[PDB]
DNA sequence: ATCGGATGTATATATCTGACACGTGCCTGGAGACTAGGGAGTAATCCCCTTGGCGGTTAAAACGCGGGGGACAGCGCGTACGTGCGTTTAAGCGGTGCTAGAGCTGTCTACGACCAATTGAGCGGCCTCGGCACCGGGATTCTCGA
DNA sequence: TCGAGAATCCCGGTGCCGAGGCCGCTCAATTGGTCGTAGACAGCTCTAGCACCGCTTAAACGCACGTACGCGCTGTCCCCCGCGTTTTAACCGCCAAGGGGATTACTCCCTAGTCTCCAGGCACGTGTCAGATATATACATCCGAT
């Protein structure tokens, strides 16, 4: 039994230092086709633009958890919690 | 009295 | 043939993916409330890419959501995106 | 038994008992939501009626109606209970 | 010399709406200076859209594509109601 | 409406002859469809038309008759989805909306 | 003991008063001077058009404030009242811009 | 002449004003070198782009049309001046 | 069809400085996008700043004048050496 | 008849031809000048090793002879003027840089 | 501060694979030569506005000075996030079949450029008055020490 | 819970110039011609996207557990606020030189365009070798106990 929180950076330096994705494949590829259901009705998706949009959800929500990890770190403490999440989207513009 | 009004 | 109107695979973007996610970004302690949120985030930024996706295959009057059409609309909102070409 | 006269400009009135719009069916509480601000439109004045607070969906209007100077049925407890 | 700008035809839209109102000249060069970016954000999109697909002319049917990719959410069903209502009156008269 | 100065066969104020022109010497594409201006300028008056309406409301009730950018600030920023689509931008001379953030209020 | 405002009660009322009015924040001749110095470093003899001073002014006190609205959230967001330099680089860390 | 440190023209009052009218409510001492070491990095950029587009036209004049390029360059599109 | 590319010129340039490391496949896909993407940027700026003066000519002077504005300082003053010395080479040789 | 390319009459590696033709095809003005198409290709070049020198450099540290996307995103982000450059972009397959942040570690 | 214990993590070695470096054919785009021509350069003026300076008023900054409330550190508590473990359940694959749709060639047809000839909308320039700035008095009302 | 005091709201009066309305006056739009071609349309080969299958298993899931981290409460204090007096530099108006912007008038030379030539580069088939995996292992990092 590790100290809890040790296991912690013996995973973040191993997913920091690896570039697979994280998302499993094909819970996201689901995703994708639920949500392209709304604005046209049964699309094919050529099945690199899926691998397009991954790499492009996974690097969009990685580069949002550095800048709410700095905001829960600014608030004096080492645990995320959605009052940053919601903090980090409101200074870059997005809500 | 009874007529409505604003600003008196 | 077959007619499905899909349900709740926002739930495929699971628990600990969340957490391999935030592990890249850097981060130690996730609060059980974040994995609601995120999720949240998400499916706001796969339907704005997705709509945005869309509407250039649907002018280009095809029924394929191809490879450059997402890199398209990554490359309008400012996330340019250099692995699929263009 | 029910005052529908408006002021405008201290010597005009506007009637709303036979003729009128809609607007005069709001009633009055001393804890206001909407008041009725005197804004011209194209060289003569009209009484328009603004808000105060977000009003909800299907909630009641309300107002102030500034008797100057000498009840109320509003139900409400802090108010004067005449007007 | 003559240096054209929308002075007069944003002035035509105001006596339309609000047909006892006027404008100061200092909120003047803002309309024209926000139409002068909206035509250039619309042709703009308008045309990396005709070159994707290898046209080489920009048809009435980029435009609606631009609009319905720039206008965000009611702006978009709005302008392309209002866009195509003005193009089939100039087609038919 | 009418059958010259094609803007009129259209029925609307915005010209098409300057747009038409500005579509061929701004290098946007090679040849500029015919129909492409008219619906050009429909968006753009359109526009126009929507942000003079919530500038001319708050000049009224402002009481003043004119329209200085002030107004126009508080017609696009309290706006939902005009705020949006000028999201980045910055109108000279055109104050803030006013908010305080609720913990700076006392209590 | 004469009337003496409590400590905050003139902020939330030069909050009020400012955000209500449009003009310019920083006075001129002091602006005017600033960008001409900051203008030497890349060109020698640059004069300026008097638009072009204004045109400077009236982005940079738009940027500043755009600034400080996002400062203050953090401040807040870290159970403060208080803007500190601590707060100004996290708004600009998390734009991107440093 | 040429002058340095006119940036403590940028006075404690008119940064305060400023944050007043950004909403904020207690400003520290720290913060009024801080915006001048901001604000001075904004000017830095937007200048030298502005001056770009000058030297290009053989103009030795900064028009108010530089200002606004230089600033829509940076995705901080001005309406006012044209 | 053929589909054109710079899949080749990375690969001199890479043997130029690096003359035993090869490129993998995606890692060449990547450079080609990158090589698309700072030539739209950088001829995107020259088109723009040969307008605002109202001429008609992407010259040898729009282009020096479109990297002092991309490209951020150190870089600027770099490729514009690497740049005149290319030009100079050309007419004269 | 002695048909010098112009990539090697400037001393490029970069298709002066290709670039003139993309200059035009994009239509990005009405004339290309001819002093043009060579400046953007020796800028393009510059970059181009600039970018493939670092990655060449994240190879060997990392042992290995074939550049793979992570020598890419590691050859940008370690820079100081490249990753200003590339700011927003997204390098498919890169991966993030190696940091924690200096909280997170223990005592 | 020690230190042995565990244990994952980083360093070697085999080997097998399929992804890449590379020849081969070709083909279509780059080069070359030359033509006309308008667009840019290079003169020339011209006058607008930028700069500099000044003199006087005064709002605004600076400086000092109480003092209070907000930042801060501290400390206790309970809770919830992590670690682990054991168990399920889809992910993955890889293999087939299939068929809808993308891509492509071949067709021709409306249509946009283009130019000329015409002219009236729109822009600059010039009056000219009312809308707002500006100030005065007073009713209001907000705060805060009673 | 209150009068006192302060600032703000507001109403009315006076004034100025900036907005708006007119007026010649171009030149930019329209009109109506041809003219090549882009793009639409039909038709087709085929590929790649979907769908299904079995299987293997890694991975998610669920629970127990214990803890350490969030958080709330307290105390201290110092530093920011508010305000008053002094200080000064902004500002406003004014004057004046003149530099540089902006325009007109040439003029030539560089670039589009065109046509003929050919080889650079593209797809394609192909051997091989770097690299992934597979397997043991020397050692740093951590943790419990000392
Ligand atoms: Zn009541």
């Amino acid at each position: 039994r590790y100290r809890p929180g040790t296991v912690a950076l013996r995973e973040i330096r191993r997913y920091q230092k690896s570039t697979e994705l994280l998302i499993r494949k094909l819970p996201f590829q689901r995703l994708v086709r639920e949500i392209a259901q709304d604005f046209k009705t049964d699309l094919r998706f050529q099945s690199s633009a899926v691998m397009a949009l991954q790499e492009a959800s996974e690097a969009y929500l990685v580069g949002l958890f550095e800048d709410t990890n700095l905001c829960g770190i600014h608030a004096k403490r080492v645990t995320i919690m959605p009052k940053d999440i919601q903090l980090a989207r409101r200074i870059r513009g997005e809500r | 009295a009874r007529t409505m009004q604003t600003a008196r | 043939r077959h007619r499905k109107v899909l349900r709740d695979n926002i739930q495929g973007i699971t628990k600990p993916a969340i957490r391999r996610l935030a592990r890249r970004g850097g981060v130690k302690r996730i609060s059980g409330l974040i994995y609601e949120e995120t999720r949240g985030v998400l499916k706001v930024f796969l339907e704005n890419v997705i709509r945005d996706a869309v509407t250039y295959t649907e002018h280009a009057k095809r029924k394929t959501v191809t490879a450059m059409d997402v890199v398209y609309a990554l490359k309008r909102q400012g996330r340019t995106l250099y692995g699929f070409g263009g | 038994g029910s005052s529908y006269l408006f002021r405008i400009d201290e010597n005009t009135v506007i009637d709303a008992t036979k003729r009128g719009g809609i607007a005069r069916f709001i009633n009055h509480c001393c804890e206001p939501s909407c008041t009725a601000k005197i804004i011209k439109v194209d060289g003569r004045k009209r009484i328009v009626i603004y808000a105060l607070r977000d009003i909800g969906t299907n909630e009641e209007l309300t107002y102030d109606y500034k008797f100057e100077r000498e009840p109320c049925l509003c139900g409400a407890p802090s108010c004067k209970g005449f007007l | 010399t003559r240096k054209e700008s929308y002075a007069i035809y944003v002035y035509k839209v105001l006596k339309q709406v609000h047909p006892d109102t006027g404008i100061s000249s200092k909120a003047m060069s803002i309309m024209n200076s926000f139409v002068n970016d909206v035509f250039e954000r619309i042709a703009g999109e308008a045309s990396r859209l005709a070159h994707y697909n290898k046209r080489s002319t920009i048809t009435s049917r980029e435009i609606q594509t631009a609009v319905r990719l720039l206008l965000p959410g009611e702006l978009a069903k709005h302008a392309v109601s209002e866009g195509t209502k003005a193009v089939t009156c100039y087609t038919s008269a | 409406a009418k059958a010259k100065t094609r803007s009129s066969r259209a029925g609307l104020q915005f010209p098409v002859g300057r747009v038409h022109r500005l579509l061929r010497k701004g290098n946007y594409a090679e040849r500029v469809g015919a129909g492409a201006p008219v619906y050009l300028a429909a968006v753009l008056e359109y526009l126009t038309a929507e942000i003079l309406e919530l500038a001319g409301n708050a000049a009224r009730d402002n009481k003043k008759t004119r329209i200085i950018p002030r107004h126009l600030q508080l017609a696009v920023r309290n706006d939902e989805e005009l705020n949006k689509l000028l999201g980045r931008v910055t109108i000279a001379q055109g104050g803030v909306l006013p908010n305080i953030q609720s913990v700076l209020l006392p209590k």
